RNA sequence: GGUGGCCAUGGAAGUCGGAAUCCGCUAAGGAGUGUGUAACAACUCACCUGCCGAAUCAACUAGCCCUGAAAAUGGAUGGCG
């Protein structure tokens, strides 16, 4: 292992780089060997999933080819945890929106993101009591026969706004799940283009 | 199976290994199987007519449960097969020679052992899987005047048949 | 009796240790060699016995 | 081998104003105002950057061993800092099968009295060293709480106490019981 | 993962022990370093990633000191030091 090893891994990601123009940058924060496993299948039909390390910075080296330019607007991404996943047959979010699958959900407190977090007033089935998460900040509750209840409604927390860490632990009792967006997509590349997560890409 | 002690049905599973006859030295499942409304004999000697007629060198066993229905089927292991792909069936009382007997073909029987390896694998078709269940071997030794050795470098077959 | 985390705290200050083989002194998890000039410094190091 | 030089800085935050008589810092922000002395270690404190951004520790002719000191002097007064900025809180949760350790701190900080640790008559008294306040937390059952400005000071305490509280001519991998240290941290974190 | 792999069944599905004994997903994961577990799990370690920024590591071999190193009227580098 590892003057020819490494110098041979060069070859294959020089090569997506030229014949693979639609290039997908994933994030896979959270993952299992399995699932990959899975992932690869369920999508053979379509895509090509390529995990390397530091050496992604090497973009530079198939750039360096007296060739292709554009190339250096894919160097701020090559940073904490990615991987490329190389297609022939997209066609645009179609295939895209279908490998969205279940996951974060997760939640967790010192966190920031997505919209506005909500509660519509259900009815909640815990065990009774279990008011403490709620009293602790500050909703109207009842116990109907048995099982607790909210009797009225807001945004717990807002965008911008931290989650601290009760208000994170009653919204996952709850089994509300949002704040994630990990293993699915960080940034798409498709022909010296620079999509954006926030909303127009797809 | 939620709350407060419910079921709805019963198709519940339950795998078991190994297979002499069957069982019975006061023994079968327990654990899983009383709790269950299964039993200890009657489930366990219905097991014997399916997984049998010839399995008697260790299985692989799902038993489904309906009501207190238990289905005695005998899912191929892939090593399991590659032993009742043998030379076969000497049996228990002698065997003695033991069992790292090893000599036997299994030409294209391994081509229908890697299309009987139902889902398992998460495939890439034969070419590879032919090298995965040709490389687990022990007994054998590949095809009538081979060694699995020089297969796993090629396999001139299978492959575009199989996609 | 006494709650998990709780114990395993203690058990990080009275059990996980290494000893040394020639001068029994008690060391942390790490160690390669003893503090001790009486043994020579060793690196004869075993770990504490866990309770059965 | 001798090393011809080598250094570090300490970036001291905007709270605070250390101010070197010499060798002897001093150091001042919020909390309080805490000193040491390096009046042995021997080398040379630069205080170089102006408005106040930099301690600078030097060591010049330094062979192996003292270069090693270069950087505790550099942490002690890191240490510092983070003590009369922020201040430390070491927290101590008390541990049994049994007998309940029966804590109740007796004047401000200062006697920690501790009845019928293993059920044991002699009930054990600690006293604290200056600047530091002990006092029984609530939020949790069987916890102390010891803050104060000076690292070494907080931690003899924790200490002592922590070994006030030992057990003797038995198995102390089963007899788990005593006060002793869960959580190193501060009083404000920031 | 293929995977209660094989031997061993007393359990050893990676693991009291051994022949062995390699593919897939590969990224990378040894048919396993261990914890431990009746066996698992659960944990861990190889392997491989994430984050950081430039020197780092291992075995020898020598110099100097430390240990091995324990004796009887009080105590001798000559003494003082
Ligand atoms: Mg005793
Ligand atoms: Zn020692």
């Amino acid at each position: 292992d590892r003057a020819t090893w490494k110098s041979n891994y060069f070859l294959k990601i020089i090569q997506l780089l030229d014949d693979y123009p639609k290039c997908f940058i994933v994030g896979a924060d959270n993952v299992g060997s399995k699932q990959m496993q899975q992932i690869r299948m369920s999508l053979r039909g379509k895509a090509v999933v390529l995990m390397g390390k530091n050496t992604m910075m090497r973009k530079a080296i198939r750039g360096h080819l007296e060739n292709n330019p554009a190339l250096e607007k894919l160097l701020p991404h090559i940073r904490g945890n990615v991987g490329f996943v190389f297609t022939k047959e997209d066609l645009t979010e179609i295939r895209d929106m279908l490998r969205a699958n279940k996951v974060p959900a997760a939640a967790r407190a010192g966190a920031i993101a997505p919209c506005e977090v909500t509660v519509p007033a259900q009815n909640t089935g815990l065990g009774p009591e279990k008011t403490s998460f709620f009293q602790a900040l500050g909703i109207t509750t009842k116990i109907s026969r048995g099982t607790i209840e909210i009797l009225s409604d807001v945004q717990l927390i807002k965008t911008g706004d931290k989650v601290g860490a009760s208000e994170a632990t009653l919204l996952n009792m709850l089994n509300i799940s949002p704040f994630s967006f990990g293993l699915v997509i960080q940034q798409v590349f498709d022909n010296g283009s620079i999509y954006n997560p926030e909303v127009l890409d797809i | 199976m939620p709350p407060k002690f419910d079921p709805n049905e019963i198709k519940v599973v339950y795998l078991r290994c190994t297979g002499g006859e069957v069982g019975a030295t006061s023994a079968l499942a327990p654990k899983i199987g009383p709790l269950g409304l299964s039993p200890k004999k009657v489930g366990d000697d219905i097991a014997k007519a399916t997984g049998d007629w010839k399995g008697l060198r260790i299985t692989v066993k799902l038993t489904i449960q309906n009501r207190q229905a238990q289905i005695e089927v005998v899912p191929s292991a892939s090593a399991l097969i590659i032993k009742a792909l043998k030379e076969p069936p000497r049996d228990r009382k002698k065997q003695k020679n033991i069992k790292h007997s090893g000599n036997i073909t299994f030409d294209e029987i391994v081509n229908i052992a890697r299309q009987m390896r139902h889902r398992s694998l998460a495939r890439e078709l034969s070419g590879t899987i032919k090298e995965i269940l040709g490389t687990a071997q022990s007994v054998g030794c590949n095809v009538d005047g081979r060694h699995p050795h020089d297969i796993i470098d090629d396999i001139n077959s299978g492959a575009v048949e199989c996609p | 009796i006494i709650e998990p985390s709780l114990r395993q705290l203690a058990q990080k200050y009275n059990c996980d240790k290494m000893i040394c083989r020639k001068c029994y002194a008690r060391l942390h998890p790490r160690a390669v060699n003893c503090r001790k000039k009486k043994c020579g410094h060793t690196n004869n190091l075993r770990p504490k016995k866990k309770v059965k | 081998m001798k090393t011809i030089l080598s250094n570090q800085t300490v970036d001291i935050p905007e709270n605070v104003d250390i101010t070197l008589k010499g060798r002897t810092v001093i150091v001042k922000g919020p909390r309080g105002t805490l000193r040491r002395d390096f009046n042995h270690i021997n080398v040379e404190l630069s205080l170089l950057g102006k408005k106040k951004k930099r301690l600078r520790v030097d060591k010049w002719w330094g062979n192996r061993k003292e270069l090693a000191t270069v950087r505790t002097i550099c942490s002690h007064v890191q240490n510092m800092i983070k003590g009369v900025t922020l201040g430390f809180r070491y927290k101590m949760r008390s541990v049994y099968a049994h007998f309940p350790i029966n804590v109740v701190i007796q004047e401000n900080g200062s006697l920690v009295e501790i009845r019928n640790f293993l059920g044991e008559k002699y009930i054990r008294r600690v006293r604290m060293r200056p600047g530091v306040a002990c006092s029984v937390s609530q939020a949790q059952k069987d916890e102390l709480i010891l803050e104060g400005n000076d690292i070494e000071l907080v931690s003899n305490s924790a200490a002592l106490i922590q070994q006030a509280t030992t057990v003797k001519n038995k198995d102390i991998r089963k007899f788990l019981d005593g006060i002793y240290v869960s959580e190193k941290g501060t009083v404000q974190q920031a």
